[PDB]
């Protein structure tokens, strides 16, 4: 989620949680105008001034993960696996060769298709297993009246 | 159950998404209109049970349940941005450039903070915006004004009748804030402070990164007719899509009761 | 509710007084001690989606 | 969610803002010392579907963006005003004013005029800043090939000096941060600005009783209009039919 | 549920087209782009049962198809005046060579070039020409010929000075680059080793100065593949449908 | 399919397969212009070559 937030004292957010970049929690200056390189380096202009004043003040810290050794967590920021862990240290390095563009903010990734198929395939397996109750029902109703006598 | 408390969240958010793209749409002519985007957020993640041991000479699927809750629209972001500027030709109407606020002075005794450059004269002769709330700074025309004129500056002047040099009236100073967007916005397009937003600092233009002001231009909404449009189309797609879920779980609740 | 259209009506104002300017001038030609008079125009506020 | 509704999106905000520069250009054509802009777009990120030396590999696209716009510092012609305290550029250079703040602002458009003070300011109300004083009882005022800026009194043979337009050049014009009133700032991406004497160091000249106009090519501007006109409606019909496929996918 | 999981393939293939076909047509005025194409294939088939005049009585269900990859017609654009006087365009084949911040070096083919503070040759965006042309100040014009050759004059100088030569790069299979963002290819296994060559030399192309190459999108042939696309889906929307009323009459009785 | 491409070598493949005419699979030249006449003749030209 690249929908990044300012604070009344330039601290960086993103739905209320403090973004690192290199160091620590980043903080930009009070009230500047911020603008992000290609690469994570963040820059800052203090408004009024003049524009040959834009100064660097921070850098993002951007990781690559594969993909199929993070799983989900209970707030919902994703953590490398025990064995990923284990393997790539506990925190990991902001490699160089990761690259991101300003000025766009990315979406979901949900499938319409597929969430059909799946409900219909669903609603099928439920009626089909509902059936099958009713039918060991019935049949064992009826087979307890062998028991009497 | 809780599919259906799952969709009807989603619906819930996406007829907030609507509300807000509605809102934007309908004053298209507001001046000084900053439009805004709402942003949603999942909720919390209820895991059934946690994944065991895995990786051992086999290649098997993690065997972990975590069922999702749904989702709430968690902010409204509106955009500063600078809009354009429409020619009105009329001497009391100030269009500001960069960032700043006009401060004005609500009835109850507070102040709130506006960018809707649209002024006039009551009948004291004190400056008011549309709407009779006076103007913090309460600049005072005189009568027999032969034209008020108000710089790039916060300087304002008028000429007299028979005195060549205009005699200065007062400075139009406005209002900045360190972080904009948390401003709360209320009715008669007026902002107020919060927590999230600085206090307010006032400076005349042109000076402490505030703006410009040009006489007789009106700022226009920034709205945007091709993302609002994309996204009803958007909304009412994923509207549809959220209560064929609802429909489905109903027709397997109903196959599942007629037992 | 379009920035092409909010320029294009600045352009037709400038357009319109700039003729305006022109036909004053030709109107009184025959005025004892008229002196003409010309109109500069210069361009209105930029946006600045990415800072230079 | 819909692969192509955000993709015709983008296509829909890049031919607006085409068309927005486009009007801008068209709008300041009777404007002096102007000068033409245009917008550059390129591809947004490329998503690769993982396969199980191929001859390629599959790539989807994403979409369009505008990511800068220069302006062509090219020559513009000059039109007679038959006023005397005009000046155009003949070349490259830039004079220096000075905002009411304090700062230095960098214009081409030359047309001056005379304050009650007696200096040379520029039609606004900003002073030049190597601050050219022209004194009273003034026949006329000549401006040669350099900056030397003579006026001639009545009852004097030879006219007498009264300052020297010294004129800025840049190393990267377009560079230039521009701002209303035809006037731009430097930047970093713009070089630190260098005074010259008019005619040395790749300096231009200048012409009295002239102004420089803008190069604007309407012929170019009006099938330019044309085609982002074609544009806009291609990209509205891809609209729709994303959205007919999606509404015939979800009406299941 | 066969016939659910082959439609769910068909419209995800007929998804990822539609995708390609609102690409291609979302950048119709950029500056050296290629159009690109997808193609379809088969998957593995399924042997059922093994095989006077009589019909040869088999079976043999299919699986579905997957999209295989993404072509671009890598053909030569129309050429469009610009009038300035710092950008450039390739007849023939060939690639220009930037640097990326990191350090590895992709190519790229539109021509739009500007000039940062140093005085060094950059493109739109800050990426620096690998050939690293330097035009120093009072730069009264520039040329940039047929040949890479790029000269620059002076004040009072009875010839211009040569700064550089802008030599181009050719690859021997130009399909198969790999096509990241920003108008950039980088060079990868499917493409040979490139070759850097002077304009005009060993099939490399020519420069032409003023002029920008535009995109080859057709728009004919997008708009009558997008109406197919729509058709086909709609066609393969009604397979559901039928699988759908076949497995609820089924489960009813 | 007829669908080819051409691989770094040189080889004609459709789809991973090298294609196969009269004396051996196939062979072109690094970078040349390909083009196939009516009847199966393979015209090779060499890019910038007269």
């Amino acid at each position: 989620n690249g929908n990044i937030q300012v604070g009344p004292t330039g601290q960086l957010t993103i739905q209320g949680h403090p973004v690192i970049g290199e160091g620590g929690p980043i903080t930009v200056p009070e009230g500047s105008e911020i603008t992000i390189a290609a690469d994570g380096t963040i820059s800052a202009l203090n408004p009024g001034d003049p524009p040959n004043t834009v100064a660097p003040v921070g850098r993002l810290k951007l990781v690559k993960a594969e993909g199929n050794e993070v799983q989900r967590s209970d707030d919902g920021l994703f953590r490398l696996t025990a064995e990923a862990q284990a393997e790539r240290g506990a925190v990991l390095a902001a490699d160089p060769s990761i690259r991101i563009m300003s000025g766009v903010l990315e979406g979901s990734n949900v499938k319409p298709v597929e969430a059909m198929t799946d409900m219909i395939a669903n609603a099928r397996r439920f009626e089909m297993q509902m059936k099958v109750i009713t039918s060991v029902d019935e049949n064992e109703g009826r087979a307890n009246q062998l028991l009497s006598m | 159950i809780s599919s259906l408390w799952i969709a009807k969240t989603g619906l819930d958010a996406q007829q907030t998404n609507m509300d807000v793209i509605a809102n934007n749409l309908a004053n298209v002519s507001t001046n000084g209109f900053k439009r805004q985007r709402a942003v949603f957020e999942d909720l919390l993640y209820q895991t059934i049970r946690q994944p065991g041991a895995q990786s051992s000479e086999q290649t098997t699927l993690p065997s972990g349940l975590q069922i999702g809750t749904g989702v709430r629209p968690v902010a409204t972001e509106r955009l500063h941005s600078q809009g354009n500027l429409s020619q009105t030709n009329n001497s009391k109407d100030v269009a500001i450039k960069g960032q700043g606020f006009f401060q004005v002075m609500l009835p109850d005794g507070t102040s709130a903070y506006t960018r809707d450059g649209s002024f006039q004269v009551d009948q004291n002769g004190q400056l008011v915006t549309a709407g009779g709330f006076q103007v913090q700074p309460a600049i005072t025309i005189p009568a027999n004004a032969l034209s008020i004129t108000i710089g790039r500056d916060g300087v304002v002047s008028v000429t007299q009748q028979g005195q060549a040099a205009p005699v200065q009236v007062g400075q139009l100073n406005l209002t900045t804030f360190m972080n904009d967007t948390g401003l709360e916005s209320i009715g008669e397009n007026l902002y107020i402070e919060t927590q999230s937003s600085g206090a307010p600092n006032e400076s005349t233009p042109g000076l402490n990164g505030a703006g410009l002001l040009y006489q007789g231009y009106v700022e226009t909404s920034n709205v945007n007719v091709a993302e609002e449009l994309v996204n009803m189309i958007q909304v009412q797609r994923a509207y549809e899509i959220n209560s064929k879920a609802v429909s489905t779980t109903d027709q397997m609740l109903q196959k599942l009761t007629q037992l | 509710m379009i920035s092409s259209l909010w320029i294009a009506k600045t352009g037709l104002d400038a357009q319109q007084t700039n003729m305006d300017v022109i036909a004053n001038n030709l109107a009184n030609v025959s005025t004892n001690g008229f002196k003409r008079q010309r109109a500069v125009f210069e361009d209105l506020l930029y946006q600045t989606i990415r800072q230079p």
